[PDB]
RNA sequence: GGGGCUAUAGCUCAGCUGGGAGAGCGCCUGCUUUGCACGCAGGAGGUCUGCGGUUCGAUCCCGCAUAGCUCCACCA
RNA sequence: CGGCGAGUAGCGCAGCUUGGUAGCGCAACUGGUUUGGGACCAGUGGGUCGGAGGUUCGAAUCCUCUCUCGCCGACCA
RNA sequence: GCGCCGCCAG
RNA sequence: GCUUGAGUCUCGUAGAGGGGGGUAGAAUUCCAGGUGUAGCGGUGAAAUGCGUAGAGAUCUGGAGGAAUACCGGUGGCGAAGGCGGCCCCCUGGACGAAGACUGACGCUCAGGUGCGAAAGCGUGGGGAGCAAACAGGAUUAGAUACCCUGGUAGUCCACGCCGUAAACGAUGUCGACUUGGAGGUUGUGCCCUUGAGGCGUGGCUUCCGGAGCUAACGCGUUAAGUCGACCGCCUGGGGAGUACGGCCGCAAGGUUAAAACUCAAAUGAAUUGACGGGGGCCCGCACAAGCGGUGGAGCAUGUGGUUUAAUUCGAUGCAACGCG
RNA sequence: UUGAGCCUUGAUGUGUAGGAUAGGUGGGAGGCUUUGAAGUGUGGACGCCAGUCUGCAUGGAGCCGACCUUGAAAUACCACC
């Protein structure tokens, strides 16, 4: 029982769960994608 | 009863509930319980304690068949993905494998609408 | 406190016996700063109670505590705006708090006629359980066993 | 009519068992919370009406008494 | 003209059948909570049951008459 | 989980 | 005449550019069975809903529609709108390389014409999932909402219509010129290519910043700098992108577009505060942990009110009410 | 396959006392009895794990009775359920 099961967080399976729960509008995605790697920076 | 010394536990672990599903390895259901049944309600239902007495009232309810080995499978984000499975260890199986099933589209499906809370 | 978490202080022993524990016990029954008074009636419950159970003076009064010192007991977290009755382990130094006041509390609300005998009833129940005191103990452990799911 | 059936906390409903009255919601405290709910833990609250049968029958043989229940109804 | 129904607290309504004891919601009142109002919480209070007569030991309740207000009918010519 | 409002001029 | 603008040809390159057809895997739903048994589902908590007529879970088989995880990237392509599995067919543009060719053939563009997200409309299909409307359940003072359970248009396809969006870079098109730095992407040349090197030269693109500009914020060789060509548009707020008329449209409406009347403002950027059911860090009997009270009783005392000939005047959230 | 009846032959019964998981009674003094027993190995059987019921083996002729403890007393066999 060493349950290091972390390639679930490899797969990033809770990840893909958490994100297809609801419907994100291209227009939201769009802009959080803009907003991540504008973040993304020194 | 039946000759059945190796099965499968299903965990369907939502956000709401826990379900353990003890079957043969063919898919056939031997028993089964749920957080929701084992006297948790509402916020104690979604725990990963809710979950561990669901799958000990789940070992128990397969005593006669007489289970030994159980790969585990897991759906599911919920708490109690992990509960679940330290609870058929210490309920004395030998855990075999444990995959993980949690379905996921390749596109697919327009999920529904996002909540406004 | 935010800043000086400290507390507590030196506290005599007791002068008949020498126990801190029992001075203690005298301080939660005392009342109106009236120690004389108090340390009258516990002595004089202990005394009861030490000829009725046999037993030493402090062995007879550690039984007692033993059964109404409480291991968990209910708080309150608050983690996203929703309060959970979280299950934490209560300390040895409040284990012994609780059980003292619990005691008293008791004593307090039966109807015997002296607080000595009141008291020495209370003592010799919990030490054979059936009292209000080892009640607020079990009732204090199955809210706890109810909110294990929050730990 | 003649039969067969259920008739238990204030409401609700299980109690195959001849070794016994149980759950949830109300109501009463306590914890709970900025309060308020929400949730949690205790606490009371009596088993149609009579016999038979006895080793005890909310629980059974028998006979009455109740509303409910269907069948006969050219009930002339 | 004939028929049916209603009249109960400031308002909207149970109760009447089957005589003994008048309820319910809102409003009003006092207190609490708020800086204050609302909301909320806790406490109260307020009717003789349209009028009159009768039966009854006793009538909101049963009977009769009456007032007021509704509703329905008034067809064949 | 629930959180509405604040008369006119100055 | 000329070749430097513009164009043609040759050879390659990258690309979710477009149109048509096909196909794959995952997943959802439904259907038929097997196993199995009392819950499932849902929420803040519930309930509505589903379930002993056997749900949910699990396994097998089948049907059908829609969308293509990962790759995936301030990555790419496109005039803009937009375009994302894989395969084929038809097709548009861009860029590079040397070299040949034509010889100003250019730029801009009122009117005009075409394309043009989503929603919507017409006809005919299709319909898994999602979901305006609608229904029920909650929440709440109410709740025609947010949340829950369902759920119809629609979303999908064909053909037609509509012609609008914060259709945005809120920045018209074309050309020239003017310090730098770090990247991305896509070509190409040379050099021990001697290993996911070094030195050049093109195209497109992200971020930073210099001069300059700017009300400021910022922009900054992809300019909002310095100039030139042409077009579009503005002239205080409201009334109003409204009415009337015209044109367009099946309709919804679009487009063009006033006036009276009314106000002394409306507005942009930035500043100091204050505020936030914004974020971070701290403190105080603020809370928590405790102990004892007040609120109930009688009485004392002050106040409100009422009363009175008069009950003198003042103090009135905290910070008036055993107060002057 | 799958119930329903019936026949025949097996198994089955948890007040509290407690040899101790007791349906009513007698022809009622023993029989299943070397178509072999004391004691042990194994398996089936249910469970309120106290325990009982026995098949197959082994060991190879002994376990057993009615007493005394209970509402209910032999289940020492058998017979009517
Ligand atoms: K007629
Ligand atoms: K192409
Ligand atoms: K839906
Ligand atoms: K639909
Ligand atoms: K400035
Ligand atoms: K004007
Ligand atoms: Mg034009
Ligand atoms: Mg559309
Ligand atoms: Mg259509
Ligand atoms: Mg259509
Ligand atoms: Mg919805
Ligand atoms: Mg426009
Ligand atoms: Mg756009
Ligand atoms: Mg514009
Ligand atoms: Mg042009
Ligand atoms: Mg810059
Ligand atoms: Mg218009
Ligand atoms: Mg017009
Ligand atoms: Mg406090
Ligand atoms: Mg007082
Ligand atoms: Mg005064
Ligand atoms: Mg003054
Ligand atoms: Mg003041």
């Amino acid at each position: 029982d060493v349950a290091l099961r972390r390639f679930k967080r490899s797969c990033e399976k809770a990840g893909v769960l958490a994100e297809v729960r609801r419907r994100e509008f291209y227009e939201k995605p769009t802009t959080e994608r803009k907003r991540a790697k504008a973040s993304a920076v020194k | 009863r039946k000759q059945v010394s190796d099965g499968v536990a299903h965990i369907h672990a939502s956000f709401n509930n826990t379900i353990v599903t003890i079957t043969d390895r063919q898919g056939n259901a031997l028993g089964w319980a749920t957080a929701g049944g084992s006297g948790f309600r509402g916020s104690r239902k979604s725990t990963p304690f809710a979950a561990q007495v669901a799958a000990e009232r789940c070992a128990d309810a397969v005593k006669e068949y007489g289970i030994k080995n159980l790969e585990v499978m897991v759906k599911g984000p919920g708490p109690g993905r992990e509960s679940t499975i330290r609870a058929l260890n210490a309920a004395g199986f030998r855990i075999t494998n444990i995959t993980d099933v949690t379905p996921i589209p390749h596109n697919g499906c327009r999920p529904p609408k996002k909540r406004r809370v | 406190p935010r800043r000086r978490v400290i507390g507590q202080r030196k506290i005599l022993p007791d002068p008949k016996f020498g126990s801190e524990l029992l001075a203690k016990f005298v301080n939660i029954l005392m009342v109106d700063g009236k120690k004389s008074t108090a340390e009258s009636i516990v002595y004089s419950a202990l005394e009861t109670l030490a000829q009725r159970s046999g037993k030493s003076e402090l062995e007879a009064f550690e039984v007692a505590l033993e059964n109404v010192r409480p291991t968990v007991e209910v708080k309150s977290r608050r983690v996203g705006g929703s309060t959970y009755q979280v299950p934490v382990e209560v300390r040895p130094v409040r284990r012994n708090a609780l059980a003292m006041r619990w005691i008293v509390e008791a004593a307090r609300k039966r109807g015997d006629k002296s607080m000595a005998l009141r008291l020495a009833n209370e003592l010799s129940d919990a030490a054979e359980n059936k009292g209000t005191a080892v009640k607020k103990r079990e009732d204090v452990h199955r809210m706890a066993e109810a909110n294990k799911a929050f730990a």
